[PDB]
């Protein structure tokens, strides 16, 4: 607390919330947030949040309680599709893409996108995916694209009928309704007091 | 890369009922969201109908409602419009197209703006006496 | 003198979305328990939704599980309601009610009995068209 | 040789246990008890009490021991906020309600009343104070009912949103959980060997 109040490392927050492009939901990028003071300010003054919930750790006291290596990823997904991303819920996404843990304590952040994620005549590089053997483990991404037999007819990598491609594009436009615009989420997610603590921010 | 294909047509007369039949490989139904274009000749294409996602919830237009029944079965995989009690002005090419989502009218947006994924090659159909 | 107001509703065509909103002026929520219910024409009326005073657990109907969502924020004292993936035979008018203590499944109780003390004016949503 | 006074009465002991109706907790009765003999065996043939522990004396030696002053309140409470009644403790009605020095001597006698102070449709006559100022001093008695202020904007005009009412109503049913059907407690207050006697019980 010599130099400047101390303060060097400011934590990778900014680059991971404002973004030029984020990724989609299949191949979420995850970041390695350690070795800084985590000021958890700067995440209030950025826009008009749709929803801020967690558990395990209320809002007001991330500031004096701190822990290690943080964890924060991002993704973008429909807006009838929200409600998937929290524990112990079932869906194309929650159950195909994106599972969480069922004792997760960690903070999940959405915020409309139309102005950025959305163009005119359809957006289609933002995917997700649909078909699979089976169910997924948490915190795992699966980036393999094959052939999907739904089928008794055993399916060949050629494409055919009863045979399908398990990726599909959300098609953006401005114009849809309130559910189909993209909302961007990013999830943070941290373990409590199970090891050295390298990340705890200035004060409380 | 993904095909889809239509079938039908013919010399069919007024108040004749016929089965068209798009057929999808690569992507799947019940998913995605299909509907029908036409394009008479010396006009501009407009719609005919459109299923949304799996539920289905069809459309129809003013020109075409009344006489036209949409359907899709979902085991084969194709998507049926099933013609009854036509006039002679039906006389155009029809065109089968699907796009991922729930297309048809989930909002302001209504899918007579045809920027309008994976189109198709079509079927001619003629009425006559 | 404590109303409740709510704000949402309108014209939402099939697979849209919209988020009813519920507030309280005289009492304060997460002491409360509030709760979702709904009126058909010629039907009685049916509970949507519950969340208990403290913390909250989230209780829903036979009808709209997966769905529709509840969501209390104490900042603006709101309860929020999302409902997703609209079908035909939901409209209805919503009325959001308050009762006091965390009543909703404590002991051989369920809130489906409507006895709750405060009420409201209700808000009307309609899927067609 | 043992020498008391002379005194006719028994104590209304059985007029404080078995009334028509107690009070809230937010405006609880006190009831002065001097002058009479207390034979404290009208207690145990009353009902099979939930809770019956005593701070600083031993429930069997309460008849061949005497003191002054002692001081008879009672209210009704629900389930889980039996254990608040006690020196020590923190809660909403242990703050803001009703406090207990900790230094305490006296006894503390609870029981189920479901059958009595519960009705069908709920029974909204047993209230308790959620907002205050600040906590309580022990034995005070908070009646005042003004609009407390729980946001930054001044609600002087009366029932608003951030300026709540300061009286929640128990919901009594008779279906509900043991951890929330209604219980009367009466706790007894007095002071041991510093004081005149006033009251002493069996005589000889």
């Amino acid at each position: 607390i010599v130099r400047f109040p101390n303060i060097t490392n400011l934590c990778p927050f900014d680059e991971v919330f404002n973004a030029t492009r984020f990724a989609s939901v299949y191949a979420w990028n995850r970041k390695r947030i350690s070795n800084c003071v985590a000021d958890y300010s700067v995440l209030y003054n950025f826009a008009p949040f749709f929803a801020f919930k967690c558990y395990g750790v209320s809002p007001t006291k991330l500031n004096d309680l701190c822990f290690t290596n943080v964890y924060a990823d991002s993704f973008v997904i429909r807006g009838n599709e929200v409600s998937q991303i929290a524990p112990g819920q079932t869906g194309n996404i929650a159950d195909y893409n994106y599972k969480l843990p069922d004792d997760f304590t960690g903070c999940v952040i959405a915020w409309n996108s139309n102005k950025l994620d959305s163009k005119v005549g359809g957006n289609y590089n933002y995917r997700y995916r649909l078909f699979r053997k089976s169910n997924l483990k948490p915190f795992e991404r699966d980036i393999s694209t094959e052939i999907y037999q739904a089928g008794n007819k055993p399916c060949n990598g050629v494409a055919g009928v009863n045979c399908y491609f398990p990726l599909q594009s959300y098609g953006f436009r401005p114009t849809y309704g309130v559910g189909h615009q993209p909302y961007r989420v990013v999830v943070l997610s941290f373990e409590l007091l199970h090891a050295p603590a390298t990340v705890c921010g200035p004060k409380k | 890369q993904v095909q889809l294909q239509e079938s039908g047509g013919g010399l069919v007369q007024p108040g004749g009922s016929l089965r068209l039949s798009c057929t999808a490989s690569g992507i799947a139904l019940h998913t995605h969201a299909t509907g029908w274009f036409r394009q008479a000749p010396g006009k501009e294409r407009e719609g005919v109908s459109c299923i949304s996602s799996g539920d289905g919830t069809t459309y129809y237009e003013d020109s075409v409602e009344g006489r036209f029944t949409i359907s899709r079965d979902n085991a084969k995989n194709t998507v049926y419009l099933q013609m009854n009690s036509l006039k002679l002005e039906d006389t155009a090419v029809y065109y089968c197209a699907a796009d991922p989502g729930a297309v048809c009218h989930s909002g302001s947006y209504y899918y007579t703006d045809d920027d309008f994924y994976y189109r198709g090659q079509g079927t001619q159909v003629t009425v006559s006496s």
